[PDB]
């Protein structure tokens, strides 16, 4: 029971890549249009928080949850972003979106010469390796902090 | 339940506040609402709660009265009671809870009085069929209070017969 | 467990009810010197610094007073502007107050009201089929709970992030709406709900949970 | 607990009634007026209901029947007993020996095309529209028109909420 998806968006607020594994309620929207709903949601989370917030918001928004499954997100200071659909309730996943950036995206990415910057991967051994590492821990909830 | 009575007296006050235009016209119909209840809970109470015999005299009958009708309307008799000397007619009874706030209260702007009047007609429905003519005001001093005119007849009656 | 706010919106998803409990804006000031690394930028009514947050002087933290001198929106009290106070060296060396917007209600409406739709958005096309929106959202320093009235109106509150247990405080919460609801149904989601006697009765909820009984689920 | 005697309720009740027989002079008027004031009661006697308890919104009709008998027996303190239902379940009809609202009163003979405890079908209607729910509900029988106890119709003609919280509204 591995992980729904995952999402990748620039700087500048373009869907890089999207990984599906079992997402199954079908979209009827296509999939950019709704990398694009999904980019201005997160964006206005953010400025969501950034006014709501008691005080300094060092890393903002963190995840948020429904009751039968949830979703993380992951900033990088560059400011792409990281999202990944999982399960209501098993380990963090903060620190394996972490870790997932600073290995295989730093790794099969960015140190690929015919990836072009700001564009998407369409790297076979990016979706390879990619789907080795979520193959790592196929794991399933989420109950982050 | 306590909060369908509640809400069954929030439709009350809103028919009310329907088909009545301003808030004194609007308290008396309260007050008519609580002699329509009086008027038979009293001939009711005559016998199963108030040892099946009547009383006349004053003073015994209003605090007896007081404390039957709370029994079978909430369970709860009236705090407390005051006869006051300075207008032998005015009497005060005063009881903290109001039969209002089963629904917490209305607006604090326009309706100074409130189901408390409603209270009070069936307090008048009581006294008024015992014998008993009164005119009521409930006012928001030591929280919900009432305050009794009795009748002139009954007052010089029961001054009279204050001997036997 | 101490709560920064209390809210509740309606079908419409306009914030009916918005109590605040008294979590207040950090403030910072310093004699300020010649011209301050602090990097003030002018933005639509907000006075700011976009960078060099410096001794508790966040980036967003608005220009509140000058010179113990209020400062409003771009210009001062006195008729003095930002820029004409600042830029003037020979005033310094100087005290500037600085803060946070606490953002006027009317911004809170706004909020409230860009808020409604990720609750009825919340990724309606999700992964998991026939699913179900947005419940719980963390943030860095402060969480998100909603309580579905499951048929209707939404219950949102806001927590120290740190907390477990509050979801039957919204419970509670939703008990302390239908005893108000009682008042009046015809006192329904158009007009907002700001009657001082159900909101004391809130905030004696608040009272409760302020010390320690969160168990006790006395209200 | 209630907190209440029976029979302040059904005094509570009367005072409606003889006050809309005066205010109005036609019982169909009184009638739908009484409705619409317990259309407005179903908006916040159901919320009280999912209160006391977050029942499950709906996998079937006689799911729905029971949670309203439930609710009935928990401010009337009666156990009510549904029957009668279609052959496509979607409608039933619900029991109630003795109403303290419709009981302890009984009527004047020129009152007969009135339809006095109509108070709770309006109660169920704005109960079950509040929860987005479409139903028509009308008793049947009447503990007053010489039925032996009062007998409603439910009848659950469509739905308005879906299956996830988010809804059309």
């Amino acid at each position: 029971m591995t992980i729904f998806n995952l999402y990748i968006f620039d700087k500048f607020g373009t869907l890089l890549h999207y990984a599906e594994w079992n997402r199954t309620k079908k979209s009827g929207i296509t999939r950019e249009e709704e990398a694009k709903l999904t980019y201005g949601m997160l964006f206005s989370i953010k400025s969501f928080v950034s006014k709501i917030s008691p005080h300094d918001p060092k890393e903002g928004f963190l995840y948020y949850k429904t009751n039968r499954y949830a979703l993380h997100y992951l900033e990088t200071p560059s400011g792409l972003k990281f999202v990944l659909n999982t399960d209501t309730t098993a380990i963090n996943v903060k620190e394996l979106l972490q870790q997932l950036y600073a290995k295989v995206w730093v790794e099969f990415v960015v140190r690929d010469p015919l990836w072009t910057p700001g564009t998407v991967v369409t790297s076979e051994l990016f979706q390879s390796k990619l789907d080795e590492f979520v193959r790592q821990s196929p794991i399933f909830g989420i109950r982050n902090i | 339940s306590q909060s369908i009575v509640a809400l069954l007296f929030s439709e009350i006050v809103q028919y009310s506040q329907s088909r009545v235009f301003t808030v004194p016209e609007l308290q008396t119909r309260l007050h008519d609402l609580g002699q329509d209840v009086g008027t038979r809970i009293i001939d009711l109470y005559f016998v199963r709660e108030r040892s099946s015999k009547r009383e006349t005299k004053l003073t015994q009958m209003l605090l007896f009265v007081k404390t039957t009708v709370w029994k079978n309307l909430f369970g709860k008799e009236a705090e407390k009671l005051e006869h006051a000397n300075d207008d032998e007619r005015t009497y005060y009874i005063i009881e903290k809870e109001p039969l209002v706030n089963t629904f917490i209260s209305v607006p604090k702007d326009k309706g100074s009085l409130n189901c408390a009047n409603f209270t009070a007609g069936i307090v008048e429905a009581v006294l008024t069929n015992c014998g008993f003519p009164c005119k009521v005001t409930a006012h928001w001093h030591k929280g919900t209070t009432y305050m009794v005119k009795f009748e002139d007849f009954v007052i010089a009656r029961d001054k009279q017969m204050e001997e036997k | 467990m101490i709560i920064y706010g209390v809210y509740i919106v309606s079908k419409s998803g306009g914030l009916i009810f918005n109590l605040d409990n008294n979590v207040p804006r950090i403030e910072h000031e310093k004699t300020f010197t010649y011209p301050l690394d602090l990097v003030l930028d002018y933005d639509s009514k907000k006075v700011s610094v976009s960078f060099n947050r410096k001794d508790g002087i966040n980036v967003g933290h608005v220009l509140v007073a000058v010179n113990g001198m209020p400062v409003n929106g771009v210009t001062l009290d006195d008729g003095r502007d930002v820029r004409t106070t600042l830029d003037a060296p020979e005033n310094y060396p100087i005290n500037l107050k600085f803060s946070r917007p606490k953002m006027t209600t009317n911004e809170k409406i706004f909020l409230a009201s860009m808020f409604y739709p990720l609750f009825a958005i919340a990724s309606q096309l999700s992964p998991e089929p026939k699913s179900s929106g947005i419940e719980i959202l963390e943030a860095d320093t402060f969480t998100l709970h909603c309580f579905q009235t499951l048929t209707g109106i939404k219950f949102i509150i806001i927590s120290e992030t740190g907390l477990n247990g509050i979801d039957l405080l919204l419970r509670k919460v939703y008990e302390l709406y239908s005893d108000y609801v009682l008042k009046n149904p015809f006192y329904s989601l158009e007009m907002p709900i700001r009657c001082e006697l159900f909101d004391n009765k809130l905030q004696e909820l608040l009272a409760q949970v302020e010390k320690t009984g969160i168990s006790n689920i006395d209200k | 607990a209630k907190k209440v005697n029976s029979e302040f309720l059904t005094l509570t009740y009367g005072a409606l009634v003889t006050q809309m027989l005066r205010d109005f002079e036609n019982a169909e008027d009184v009638n739908k007026q009484l409705e619409r004031i317990g259309y407005n009661m179903g908006m916040r006697l159901i919320e009280d209901f999912l209160a006391r308890t977050s029942a499950p919104r709906c996998l079937e009709m006689r799911e729905t029947a029971d949670r309203i008998q439930q609710a009935f027996r928990i401010y009337l303190n009666i156990q009510p007993t549904i029957s009668n239902w279609s052959p496509a379940s979607d409608e039933f009809s619900l029991v109630f020996d003795s109403n303290p609202l419709t009981e302890f009163v009984e009527l004047p003979p020129d009152l007969t095309n009135l339809r006095y405890s109509a108070i709770l079908s309006g109660c169920i209607r704005g109960a079950l529209e509040m929860v987005q729910l479409e139903v028509q509900c009308w008793f049947v029988q009447d503990q007053l028109k010489g039925d032996n106890v009062t007998e409603l119709r439910v009848k659950f003609v469509r739905r308005l909420e879906e299956v996830i919280p988010a809804g059309e509204d």
